[PDB]
């Protein structure tokens, strides 16, 4: 999330201050963290269940 | 031994997906016509860039947090204690070895 | 610093594989030799 | 030969620490070869050279 705000939005933040900027940026990290963390809850709930 | 394995698997898929999604984002840029045989050496560093600080240190918490239970002990430390010191030093080298 | 240890480890891909075998074999040796018991760790 | 009730038999000789050391060296010579290669591959890295 530090690099999501450090992305293109960063160079824009001190000027744009846009809601549509952190939206697509936090949406950017979203798809990223779920990709792995979705398979973590799996190996745990289906691992510590037995 | 059934707990650590559950706290090891988490990061054990982190330095995997961060790399699998770091490659699909490279294979998505360059022209697929002619390829090279160096990619499997830069995908290393790519995953290393922002997973080393994250995971290594993050699971470097599971130790100092698993220590409190280790500090109190007359029987409980041989109980839930050995289960603490294990996954830690493991992660330390087994994360760079996992990322390898 | 944390990065460098990951960098030189990127290299020496052969040694790390061996250092993993010396560790896997050293672990397979102790996982057996070490005292196994259903004995709930003593008391007093 | 039937062992009269109330006795037993035990076997021990010069092979007490013989079968031990012997068999145990077969658990060291690989370790030493695996450390031999680690030192040769350390200064040459050419597998066929070691």
């Amino acid at each position: 999330l530090r690099h999501a705000i450090e992305a293109v939005p960063s160079l824009n933040n001190p000027q744009t201050f846009s809601e549509q900027k952190l939206d697509e940026a936090l949406y950017h990290g979203a798809v990223l963290r779920v990709r792995p963390k979705a398979m973590t809850v799996a190996v745990i709930i289906a691992g510590l269940l037995p | 031994i059934a707990i650590a394995v559950g706290a090891m698997v988490d990061a054990a898929i982190v330095m995997i997906e961060n790399a699998h999604k770091r490659l699909e984002e490279w294979q998505h840029q360059h022209p697929d016509a002619t390829l090279d045989n160096k990619t499997r050496w830069q995908v290393i560093t790519d995953a290393s860039v922002e997973v080393g600080p994250a995971l290594f240190i993050s699971l470097l918490i599971i130790t100092l947090s698993f220590i409190p239970i280790f500090t109190l002990e007359g029987q409980e430390g041989r109980l839930f204690g050995p289960l603490a010191f294990t996954k830690t030093y493991a992660m330390a080298g087994a994360a760079l070895l996992a990322i390898v | 610093m944390i990065e460098w240890i990951i960098r030189r480890s990127v290299a020496n891909r052969f040694l790390v594989l061996m250092g993993a075998l010396f560790l896997s074999i050293w672990g397979t040796w102790t996982i057996i030799n070490t005292p196994v018991d259903a004995l709930p760790d003593l008391s007093d | 030969v039937q062992l009269k009730p109330g006795t037993s038999v035990a076997f021990s000789g010069q092979f007490e620490l013989l079968e031990r050391a012997n068999h145990k060296l077969k658990l060291m010579v690989p370790m030493t070869l695996m450390i031999i290669f680690v030192l040769l591959y350390l200064a040459f890295r050419r597998v066929g050279e070691a």
